RNA sequence: AACCACAGCCAAGGGAACGGGCUUGGCAGAAUCAGCGGGGAAAGAAGACCCUGUUGAGCUUGACUCUAGUUUGACAUUGU
RNA sequence: AAGCGUGUUACCUAUACUCUACCGUCAGGGUUGAUAUGAUGCCCUGACGAGUAGGCAGGCGUGGAGGUCAGUGACGAAGCCUAGACCGUAAGGUCGGGUCGAACGGCCUCUAGUGCAGAUCUUGGUGGUAGUAGCAAAUAUUCAAAUGAGAACUUUGAAGACUGAAGUGGGGAAAGGUUCCACGUCAACAGCAGUUGGACGUGGGUUAGUCGAUCCUAAGAGAUGGGGAAGCUCCGUUUC
RNA sequence: ACUAAUCGAACCAUCUAGUAGCUGGUUCCUGCCGAAGUUUCCCUCAGGAUAGCAGAAGCUCGUAUCAGUUUUAUGAGGUA
RNA sequence: GACGUAAGUCAAGGAUGCUGGCAUAAUGGUUAUAUGCCGCCCGUCUUGAAACACGGACCAAGGAGUCUAACGUCUAUGCGAGUGUUUGGGUGUAAAACCCAUACGCGUAAUGAAAGUGAACGUAGGUUGGGGCCUCGCAAGAGGUGCACAAUCGACCGAU
RNA sequence: UUGACCUCAAAUCAGGUAGGAGUACCCGCUGAACUUAAGCAUAUCAAUAAGCGGAGGAAAAGAAACCAACCGGGAUUGCCUUAGUAACGGCGAGUGAAGCGGCAAAAGCUCAAAUUUGAAAUCUGGUACCUUCGGUGCCCGAGUUGUAAUUUGGAGAGGGCAACUUUGGGGCCGUUCCUUGUCUAUGUUCCUUGGAACAGGACGUCAUAGAGGGUGAGAAUCCCGUGUGGCGAGGAGUGCGGUUCUUUGUAAAGUGCCUUCGAAGAGUCGAGUUGUUUGGGAAUGCAGCUCUAAGUGGGUGGUAAAUUCCAUCUAAAGCUAAAUAUUGGCGAGAGACCGAUAGCGAACAAGUACAGUGAUGGAAAGAUGAAAAGAACUUUGAAAAGAGAGUGAAAAAGUA
């Protein structure tokens, strides 16, 4: 029994990954690759009115999700339900399915219970934001639906350039490179005016 | 067996240690049970605040006496100064310690101020009154926090009298180191003729 | 999903409870739905199956066959309906075990206790 | 994890990396620190000189708290003033308003003299100070006040 | 049932210095039965002899270190 | 001479040498304002390749876990068989056909009770040996009938024998426990056989004032009183 | 000798997976590199530590410092 | 590069051109067999095994470097003179995730048995190298600066 | 003669109590060796295994003869830590605490030593009657060799003067705890394959219910359940309403000042010695034997001793919840666990069959089918059975 079971992670590093996963939720290419049907979604990050936080019934919550564009990702869940492929199916792990949207609210006024029964849908308070739900299977880009209060609160929770994070002593991590477009840096006239002319990209055979 | 350059270890595992391996799997469960116990006690004794008013004391030793902390109970001198009996104090939530003594006026004044301040902010329901609800506040300690007193001001005037603090420490050590021998030579010199 | 700490989602426990269920537990386990007309008449969805109830088979090879429950053979979680039988090659006739979940009640054997159970569940009882 | 260990790679190879001749055995040289003076002498004298034998006085019932005295150097002395209020004292360096630094409340027993503080007078309250540390503080225009 | 790596003809050579197999020759024809004790360094057992082990045990004694018992002294029991 | 000494040439052939290709490894380079999007990519150039113990690297396979393929599947999952096919140097992977019946994969990651020819290895199964060694102590069987599907062996009759009264006879004590007896009956057991049986199935059967136990004391065992012992308990049997 | 097929100290269970410098075994593939049986110490001689031989990780630099080689000059040696 | 005055051509930084048969078991693959030559039984200890050295009659399934406490080097990651949320508290969609005070540990100071004392003469030193950068030069090179690191002589702290 | 008292007996006297089991955890006693030290004896293993005695839901410990040396803390326990440190050790191998600090939980107290002495005011028992976990009266007894009240070192007592302030019990119903019952959505619509639809396709519905299970193949919507609330039943006992007992008190408690006092545990402390034990080192605890105290005394203050101080507690008597433990019992929820040679020895009539005199030892053994629908009937055979026929989706499922 005294085998190591839990693993200590540096707290700042846990926050580091949580922030990276929140940022990856806004990159539609990552969310598509992660497996969500956000191909018809009008814009990412998807932010919906704070009225979603007070929806009481599952039927109304589902209709609101389909209206804002989560219908294909909902249908992908509960079309993906499969029997587990081994002995796990009789250790109370009988079925498998995909993950749907993660609805992030700021105040649970009925939204959590209205979405409890919808297959594949999760809910979260902005104050917590589990990494296990933001990058399920360590795969970045979970399809997230933010309520407006949740989106607004997120600056207070994680900080900004003008607002200190509510987390004690915490600041969001610093980029070690100013951009990810190395091609555009190379194509900048400054470097272009310092480099020598290039060869052929496939050297002609001699002898 | 002793091998290449490694620090010498002292792993004490030469008894039947595997028979006494405690793994705190129940850390989360005991936490839930501790919060359940606190909620049960809070309901049982409501509207009382779940813990007794503790006094502020100095910590012992030279390592920790710079700090004050919660002590066990107010001294009998503190309770009498606050105007109440030890027996009544014990029934309105004040911890009383009969073995702590007061030799520090600053600590004694702080505890007596603590006691009057607590009396001002409690309501003792009558033994046969109407006993109105009074919004149970769980923590007395959070209501009456222990404050480290102010050692000095932020800034003031430099007063250099040429004392040489280092010289002072050296001379204090020397006078203590040589008191016994110097008294002995004084006593023998006095007794000679 | 589950909410209470008193109910288990463990498959082995569930199956053990099913197969070791005593007869008085199996009576509830062997409930059958009412027909459309009986649902309208009484206002209740399903009742524990009983002997003199009239039933319609609505699944399996005997679909559409009517009859009356000649036996609620709780020992193997089945009911036997007269008019529903297998004719063995040696001329004999033997009951077909039927599961009441695959049955539809078309007439109830109503006594005092059955009437009170309907009223307990919220039935019209007319 | 197990799949990255050399045990996995040694599967199919007879000796499991332990050699055919040497033939991994139970405790071929003894257990623990056996033979530290006999057949492990060379290792022990090469890597742990001073290991065997005795040293000076014994101390019965030693309490470390008697010896609590964290040292702080002058080059770190100004860090005990918070950064927000530090620059105000660093400018307008004068007496009659000099920062009192209580190094004991900061958790320090003795002020040492690693040196080069700015020329701003400061009032250093300490239990102990080195002779040079008090020289540099006085030279800067400050003072050390002995506290207990 | 024992037994069984695979098996089963020799000569010499070399070879872990005595081969059924390897090398060079001799040769070599299905399937077999009774018998036989040359060979299979046949089988039966992790040689019991010998040596090694910082592996024992039985026994002996002026071995080392002790011990039941027993003897001697003192104190107590213990008084007049 | 196809022997010996010597001399001359031609000729034979190594995984060695020369050249060429392919694989891999190492090294040095090229390639971004569409590198005409694979930059751990593509390409150029040169050299190199033995290997126990051992080190390292890149991969292959297995049980379970997070994610994905809204993957496969009763119109057949998995498993198994298949001198049928294809890919990979290889670990392996894939496909067809047969059998089969309910689940199972690909990829990205996580994790391990994760890969067998050996351990006089463990458990289980199976051979050759081999229809072989054998089924030879106790003197011995034979004729006929009956039964039965079937008779060396069952039954009956006839006959020949033996135990030879310290018995192969008639009872018992320990022990067994129904083996006793009757009916039915022969798959297994009776190292051949079997219609027979101490076998199998179902039943029946043991009757006491006088025979035993039960009572007595024997060598002994052992409570009590009482004394030891931390105590389990020990002593002692008429003692204080 | 015998003390239930057990006797130079029965049998049963546990401590106990007792310890072993000794015997046996130690399970996929390919690629690259690639040994030692010698030095010193050790109740050491079937074992270890130590150095050496080996791999791996690299790092600082970029043709040096060099070299199991010769030449020139200059030593040293006491074997044939 | 060659040839030709040029056109252009060529055997000049790696095969093209012309023609025929067949389009299937014909070539090829697989497999059985035959023929030539070769090939001793694996595993293991060992200087040396095919050994007249040991284990192995056969087959299936099982079958052996694990986990843990403390630690060394190396590597990845977070933060950095700091660092470590998870003893505990708060909270929860409840062993998860999320939040947190006071401490404590290790580091930021050494040295001496100990009592104790405790780190800038100097641009935090001088000398020799030293990548990179700077200036001058078409360049070579020359000059200035020189972090890490290396050698060395000093200075400072403690012990003597 | 008689009546006590003391001590000691008897009774199938009246009423009780102990034993034995279980023992995971707990309190003690007793107590190893394998092992390590590369040998070995001290040491280690280990104050462990085995053995013995005694508890409970926890136990034990516990309100300082404590820690400290500070500007002092303040019952006990447990956690983080102190710390693999002080220290112990063939100073080898190894071993190894405590104080402070942060936390969990917190709770305090009771006797002995005192004249009620203007009143043994105290208690078991018997008996009678009752409102029966008990009460009241009557009687016998216990008890002055001391039962009640009053005090416990924090104090407190006696006396003197001042005065003021606060009190008890008891039903119902209430909540609260436990046990348990019952009720509370939505398709079995069409098409295809199939023996079976629970599969695939279409169209829907509920969802605070798409946990889990069952049903002739993957079922939110077929059944049980799940989720959410509702309504009941039996029972526990503290905060609540409320109802009465209303000299229900000169009864109890507290409080200021003055004066006089202030009893505080002996074969015990302590010491010597022996043995054991500890990190405890001129001796950490424990135990035997010898010696054996005091009362501004006594213990401790981690180097033996004398002299002088100082600090800090108050032993030799006693009770106490919680935080802690828990390979047993009972009731639950679970798993990156095993999946019939695995997982407990045991998925099964498993501690069974079986072995051994005995202590003990101790297996193997899961799967037809959705349903026996478990093959009627014919024929060959003495029969087993075969061949047909037949059942089944399948007999390439026939209980071998
Ligand atoms: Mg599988
Ligand atoms: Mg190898
Ligand atoms: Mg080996
Ligand atoms: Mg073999
Ligand atoms: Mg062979
Ligand atoms: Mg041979
Ligand atoms: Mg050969
Ligand atoms: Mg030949
Ligand atoms: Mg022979
Ligand atoms: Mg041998
Ligand atoms: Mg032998
Ligand atoms: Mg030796
Ligand atoms: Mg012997
Ligand atoms: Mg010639
Ligand atoms: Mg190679
Ligand atoms: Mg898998
Ligand atoms: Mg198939
Ligand atoms: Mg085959
Ligand atoms: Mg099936
Ligand atoms: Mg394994
Ligand atoms: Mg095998
Ligand atoms: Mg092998
Ligand atoms: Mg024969
Ligand atoms: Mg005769
Ligand atoms: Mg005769
Ligand atoms: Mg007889
Ligand atoms: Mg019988
Ligand atoms: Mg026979
Ligand atoms: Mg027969
Ligand atoms: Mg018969
Ligand atoms: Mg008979
Ligand atoms: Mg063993
Ligand atoms: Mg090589
Ligand atoms: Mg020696
Ligand atoms: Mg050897
Ligand atoms: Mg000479
Ligand atoms: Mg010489
Ligand atoms: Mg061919
Ligand atoms: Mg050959
Ligand atoms: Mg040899
Ligand atoms: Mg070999
Ligand atoms: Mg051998
Ligand atoms: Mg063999
Ligand atoms: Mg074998
Ligand atoms: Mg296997
Ligand atoms: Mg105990
Ligand atoms: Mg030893
Ligand atoms: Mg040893
Ligand atoms: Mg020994
Ligand atoms: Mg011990
Ligand atoms: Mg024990
Ligand atoms: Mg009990
Ligand atoms: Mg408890
Ligand atoms: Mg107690
Ligand atoms: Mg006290
Ligand atoms: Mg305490
Ligand atoms: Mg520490
Ligand atoms: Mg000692
Ligand atoms: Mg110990
Ligand atoms: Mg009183
Ligand atoms: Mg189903
Ligand atoms: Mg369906
Ligand atoms: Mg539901
Ligand atoms: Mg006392
Ligand atoms: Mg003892
Ligand atoms: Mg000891
Ligand atoms: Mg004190
Ligand atoms: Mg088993
Ligand atoms: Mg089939
Ligand atoms: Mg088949
Ligand atoms: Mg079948």
């Amino acid at each position: 029994t005294w085998r190591k079971w839990n693993v200590k992670v540096n707290h700042n590093e846990k926050r580091y990954a949580t922030a990276s996963a929140i940022a990856a939720t806004a990159v539609a290419s990552l969310v598509l690759a992660r497996g969500h049907r956000v191909e018809k979604i009008p814009e990412i990050p998807l932010v919906v009115s704070t009225d979603l936080e007070s929806i009481q019934k599952t039927k109304e919550a589902v209709a609101a999700l389909k209206a804002v564009g989560a219908h294909s990702d909902l249908l992908k869940v509960l079309k993906s339900k499969k029997l587990r492929a081994g002995k796990g199916k009789y250790r109370n792990r009988r079925w498998t399915q995909r993950r749907g949207p993660l609805v992030v609210y700021a105040e649970d006024n009925g939204i959590v219970k209205a979405l409890r029964n919808v297959p594949g849908v999760e809910t979260a308070n902005v104050a917590s934001l589990n990494l296990l739900q933001l990058a399920p299977g360590a795969h970045l880009g979970r399809f997230v639906i933010w309520t407006e209060a949740a989106f607004t609160k997120l600056d207070q929770v994680w900080g900004s350039e003008t607002v200190a994070s509510s987390k004690v002593g915490y600041t969001l991590p610093s980029h070690i490179i100013s951009t990810s477009d190395v091609t555009r840096i190379i194509n900048s006239s400054e470097i272009q005016s310092a480099i020598r002319p290039a060869g052929q990209a496939t050297q002609k055979r001699t002898h | 067996a002793i091998s290449k350059n490694l620090p010498i270890l002292k792993n004490h595992f030469r008894k039947h240690w595997q028979e006494r391996v405690k793994v705190h799997f129940d850390q989360a469960g005991k936490k839930v049970s501790r919060r359940n116990a606190r909620a049960t006690r809070a309901a049982k004794i409501a509207p009382r605040p779940l813990d007794l008013l503790r006094p502020v004391v100095r910590a012992p030793t030279v390592k920790y006496n710079r700090k004050v902390r919660a002590g066990r109970g107010f001294t009998l001198a503190e309770v009498k100064a606050a105007g109440l009996t030890a027996a009544y104090a014990r029934t309105i939530g004040i911890a009383v310690d009969h073995r702590r003594q007061n030799r520090n006026q600053e600590i004694f004044d702080a505890n007596v101020q603590r006691l009057k301040e607590y009396q001002s902010k409690i309501i003792v329901f009558p033994r046969n009154g109407k006993a109105p609800e009074a919004e149970q506040v769980l923590s007395a300690a959070a209501t009456f926090p222990i404050a480290q007193p102010a050692t000095d001001v932020e800034a003031r005037a430099v007063q250099d009298n040429g004392e040489s603090a280092f010289r002072t420490l050296r001379l204090a050590r020397s006078e203590k180191k040589f008191r016994g021998i110097r008294e002995k030579r004084a006593r023998e010199k006095a007794e000679a003729e | 999903a589950k909410q209470s700490l008193d109910v288990s989602s463990d498959r082995r426990k569930a199956r053990k409870a099913y197969f070791t269920a005593p007869s008085s537990q199996r009576r509830v386990l062997l409930s059958a739905p009412l027909s459309k007309e009986l649902r309208a008449q009484y206002g209740i969805k399903a009742l524990p199956i009983r002997r003199d109830d009239e039933v319609l088979v609505v699944r399996g090879s005997k679909k559409g066959q009517e009859g009356k429950i000649s036996s609620v053979y709780r020992l193997k979680f089945a009911v036997q309906v007269d008019k529903v039988t297998k004719e063995k090659v040696n001329g004999a006739s033997v009951p077909i075990n039927l599961h009441p979940s695959k049955l539809v009640i078309t007439k109830l054997h109503l006594d005092k206790d059955r009437k009170a159970l309907i009223q307990r569940k919220g039935g019209k009882l007319e | 994890p197990s799949r990255f260990t050399k045990t996995r790679k040694h599967r199919g190879h007879v000796s499991a990396g332990k050699g055919r001749i040497g033939k991994h055995r139970k405790h071929p040289g003894g257990r623990g620190m056996a033979g530290g003076q006999h057949h492990h002498r060379i290792n022990m004298d090469k890597y742990h000189p001073g290991y065997f034998g005795k040293v000076g006085m014994r101390y019965f019932h030693k309490q470390q708290a008697h010896f609590w005295k964290p040292v702080l150097n002058l080059d770190k002395l100004w860090t005990l003033i918070p950064e927000d209020k530090r620059d105000q004292y660093l400018k307008s360096a004068s007496k009659e308003t000099a920062p009192v630094i209580d190094t004991l409340a900061a958790g320090y027993g003795k002020i040492l003299g690693k040196g080069r503080i700015p020329n701003v007078p400061v009032i250093v309250k300490a239990r102990f100070v080195s002779k040079l540390a008090e020289e540099k503080i006085r030279a800067a225009g400050g003072v050390v006040e002995l506290i207990a």
